[PDB]
RNA sequence: UCAGACACCAGAAAAGGUGUUAGUUC
RNA sequence: GUAGCCAAAUGCCUCGUCAUCUAACUAGUGACGCGCAUGAAUGGAUUAACGAGAUUCCCACUGUCCCUAUCUACUAUCUAG
RNA sequence: CCAAGACGUUGCAUUCUUCGAUGUCGGCUCUUCCUAUCAUACCGAAUUCGGUAAGCGUUGGAUUGUUCACCCACUAAUAGGGAACGUGAGCUGGGUUUAGACCGUCGUGAGACAGGUUAGUUUUACCCUACUGAUGAAGUGUCGUCGCAAUGGUAAUUCAACUUAGUACGGGAACCGUUGAUUCAGAUCAUUGGUAUUUGCGGCUGCCUGACAAGGCAAUGCCGCGGAGCUAUCAUCUGCCGGAUAACGGCUGAGCCAGAAUCCGUGCCAGAAAGCGACGAUU
RNA sequence: UGUGGAACGGGGUAUUGUAAGCAGUAGAGAUCUGCUGAGAUUAAGCCUUUGUUCCCAAGAUUUGU
């Protein structure tokens, strides 16, 4: 089955992307390296101009 | 050793050498573990004994109650940051590289973990899987 | 005081380029006279890989019934025409052929085979043998019961229709398929018979066989020892470089031995890797190849934006279990095994759920373009 | 304790053991030309005497026991009678 | 089942053999 | 042979012995001294500060290493002289 | 060997070469051979000892310059030895190490010390061969296509869990089988990770083009992401059955049968550039 | 003289992350916001092409049963 990534929020098919777990078991699903790298540097998907969490709170 | 785990388990990418210094995740007292050498290692020139989740491996507490330090115990790595992959196609990889201290026989020393444990290290170790809080 | 095991195989070795581009079947399955007339090896053409998902039903395993992730190869294999036959008699210095009776018409791909300079020839290859063809055909049958009578071993002259392949090459490969099966009046009569026609994939494999892949490995030019050889790094400080053997043999005897390793050529090799499982054969004409049952959505095998460096697959095709020898656009050859196996992996049946078509040209996100246009606004 | 399963192929021309100690291995001879087996005692009947004997003595050293305390574990199949 | 083959010389022993060919004595 | 000091850059025997640090040290440090063959301007014993001096450990750090991989310029390489 | 394994008995320094110079220990690296077998395979004798057997393997560390050694571990096991005490135009230079210097002992002294202690330039291959890869004239009329295969090399290894089975046996097996691993090997790049001169896109600093926009310079200015390629036992795939046997057990009374990880072939790599065949066209 | 080849162009694909310009009832004049998942790059070892443009009916050498 399909999941929707964390940072991207668009659709991760199997064997794609990393599946990162925190200290607190909190579970985060990248689809790719830039998604994830930009969630480790703390970047906020609602400031990110191609991630469709802020596309979909902005317009 | 190695052979008093249940379950058989799958290679995975070894990211705990010997001489690593792995957070201690149960309340046992210990703060860190220290890693001197992993079961099943066979003989490879040069290379160092490496350890991955649910490995059972020979530690010594650097940090913690002063009884518990200065001396060899069995330990088990429950979490790891080397990524590795899962035979579904998922990579994994833990915040940070943890363990616990067990006995021989393989019943964890501590009464609770804190953390997730990895699926691999619950399933091959039947005493930590209920010790565990969320496994992961 | 320590030991280590010698560094690579002795088996392989001489580490030269290979003296072919194609792979040469040095071993044909044990022909037996009770199963009946078949072929028994195949030449496509390496379109790229993929990777699936499938349930495991292997009973005992850890992952029984549960989903899985495997790497496939992808080998465009257009049906190869059967141009000719080729007879050889057993002698006590081995094999030898005796004949070879080729057909009437040849397209001009084969005959581009025997051209350097296609452009400028004259393309007179066949002519006279066409001619002598329909003039009189009691040669030919004479030459064909010469085969029947004498000759032990029978093997079909056969080419690929590259044109049908995304492939700026024009000359078709060409090579012999040794026939096995039935007597060898039967595989005489099953050559002469199906001389111009073509032979399909389907009918030769089975969507489960066990085959060999034989093909020249991808070549990465010459290499040092630490590279060709897998010898240890030498340390930091070392005076005229360190990616190198320090010694290369002892005093007696005084020569270097073919069993230390040297620099050279490390690469573009003839390579027979066993135990393949064909996951999926399928038809070029259908559009639902690439569509599983549990999965629906019909696609193609070709991922968006084509395979990388080959283009679109558009014939029938072989899905293969893991890597292959060579690159893209690699002629391989697909031959039956030649040893029997009843492991539970080998003889599982092979059901996928899903087949991953997107664009291996970067990060692909979209399987088909019609759910991405639905994602995209 | 464990019951000898003897199984013969065509017309006691292959005989098979199993259950042999409990292992569950299966045993099969192919006697030799000239000699028909059939059946807890199994008799070989044929013309050439030494190929009759060699072939007895094949399923004994078939039926045999490894690593076992011979005083102790009995089990087997020994010749027990050779005429005309 | 790794016979023997010409002095110097390229080296071997005690003791043995259900080896074999002979002999000596009860 | 006093005050001192020491298996000290001086102790053969010697991997001296005990403690110390390490999972493990013929290391290092502390203490002991019938010291092959220590010792007082041939200076003895301390000693802050200084030292491209000798030595031991610890944190930080790292391709030193596991276990190698990749990139760049100049070579090598091919050509003219 | 001998009988009361004692007593006995039989076996496995020299100065010839080099002083018109043979680079002097250890480690590292890499290869190969021997068997006097540590483990694995096969039997045999009451966890214990032998026979065939060198196929494959034989580790990570603490100290010490050390070969021996000794320790903490792991492991199926951590056997021994040769190769100019294998291996410095291969490395390192810790030991050795001329000249500096210190100490102790010895000497009236200069000095000595096979005592300790620090510091102390490690040159050269482009030649021949060998090895490793790369071309290549010519027999076969010429050029090409498709092959044959002499000979050479060769490759896989080990463990654990489960089922057998708490059965046989009187606490505890074993074959088959199954599922995974260890070491080795040949590939491969779908996914993941690494790499960045895609100088591809974005960002930042100082200066410069009058400003904006767009750019340049900083010996690739720096930072984020970065396709493609390359690559990772950091990622994936793949790696078997025939025959003769040795130990040894039988059969009949030499011959034949049984039996090892051994030998030899199937399999795999090379293709004799002076081994060969079939075929196509022949100005 | 071809379902030719090359040069570009278009589409797909992928990388980055919303360009230059303009307006503002945004802003204590850095910055925000609309057009704007836009623009730029995209085979140099990506795919594809009824797109346009252009090129090629060869020169030299060696070759006999």
């Amino acid at each position: 089955r399909v999941h929707t990534c964390y940072f991207c929020s668009g659709p991760v098919y199997p064997g794609h992307g990393i599946m990162f777990v925190r200290n607190d078991s909190k579970v985060f699903r990248f689809c790719r390296s830039k998604c994830h790298k930009n969630f480790k540097m703390k970047r906020n998907p609602r400031k990110v101009a191609w991630t469709k969490a802020y596309r979909k709170a902005h317009g | 050793g190695r052979g008093a785990a249940s379950g058989t388990k799958y290679r995975m990418t070894l990211g705990l050498p010997v001489q690593a210094i792995m957070n201690c995740a149960d309340n046992s007292g210990a703060k860190n573990l220290y890693i001197v050498s992993v079961f099943g290692t066979g003989a490879r020139l040069n290379r160092l004994p490496a350890a991955s989740c649910g490995d059972m491996v020979l530690a010594t507490v650097k940090k913690g109650k002063p009884d518990l330090r200065k001396k060899i115990m069995p330990a088990i790595v429950v979490r790891q940051r080397k990524a590795w992959r899962r035979k579904d196609g998922v990579y994994l990889y833990f915040e940070d590289n943890a363990g616990v201290i067990v006995n021989p026989k393989g019943e964890m020393k501590g009464s609770a973990i804190t953390g997730p444990v990895a699926k691999e290290c619950a399933d091959l170790w039947p005493r930590i899987a209920s010790n565990a809080g969320t496994v992961v | 005081k320590f030991e280590q095991p010698r560094h690579g195989s002795l088996g392989f070795l001489p580490r030269k380029r290979a003296s072919r581009q194609r792979g040469k079947v040095k071993a044909f399955p044990k022909d037996d006279a009770s199963k009946p007339v078949h072929l028994t090896a195949f030449l496509g053409y390496k379109a790229g890989m993929t990777h699936i998902v499938r349930d495991l039903d292997r009973p005992g395993s850890k992952m029984h019934k549960r989903e899985i992730l495997e790497a496939v190869t992808v080998i465009e294999t257009p049906p190869m025409v059967v141009v000719g036959v080729v007879g050889y008699v057993e002698t006590p210095r081995g094999l030898r052929s005796l004949t070879t009776v080729w057909a009437e018409h040849l397209s001009e791909e084969v005959k581009r085979r025997f051209y350097k300079n296609w452009f400028k020839s004259k393309k007179k290859a066949f002519t006279k043998y066409a001619k002598k063809y329909a003039e009189s055909t009691q040669s030919i049958n004479r030459e064909l019961e010469r085969i029947k009578k004498y000759c032990s071993v029978v093997r079909v002259l056969a080419h690929t229709q590259i044109r049908k392949t995304p492939l700026a090459q024009k000359k078709a490969h060409l090579m012999e398929i040794q026939v096995n099966g039935g007597s060898v009046a039967d595989k005489v009569e099953w050559a002469r018979e199906h001389f111009e026609k073509t032979v399909d994939i389907k009918s030769t494999f089975e969507q489960n066989e066990m085959i060999d892949v034989i093909g020249v490995t991808r070549g990465k030019g010459n290499e040092g020892t630490t590279a060709r050889w897998g010898t240890k790094r030498l340390p930091r400080k070392t005076h005229r470089g360190l990616r190198k053997v320090a010694c290369i043999g002892a005093w007696h005897p005084a020569n270097v031995q073919w069993t230390v390793a040297r620099a050279g050529n490390a690469g573009y090799m003839h390579r027979t890797q066993l135990n393949s499982k064909i996951y999926r054969i399928g038809a070029g004409d259908d559009a639902k190849n690439a569509s599983t049952d549990f999965d629906a959505t019909e696609k193609r095998i070709t991922p968006m934006g084509g395979f990388v460096r080959y283009g679109v697959v558009e014939n029938d095709f072989v899905m293969l279990n893991g890597a292959t020898p060579g690159p893209v656009k690699r002629v391989l050859t697909l031959r039956k095994s030649l040893l029997t196996h009843t492991s539970r992996k080998a003889l599982e049946p092979v059901s996928l759920k899903w087949i991953d078509t997107a664009s291996k040209f970067g990060h692909g996100r979209f399987q088909t373009p019609a759910e991405a246009k639905q994602f995209l606004g | 304790h464990f019951p000898i399963n003897i199984n013969l192929t065509e017309n006691g021309t292959v005989v098979e053991i199993r259950n042999f100690l409990g292992e569950r291995i299966t045993r099969v001879i192919k006697c030799l030309p000239g000699v028909t087996v059939s059946i807890d005692e199994i008799i070989l009947e044929g013309n050439s005497l030494e190929n009759v004997s060699q072939s007895a003595a094949n399923i004994k050293q078939i039926c045999n026991v490894r690593n076992k305390d011979i005083r102790k574990f009995l089990d087997g199949i020994y010749v027990s009678e050779r005429g005309n």
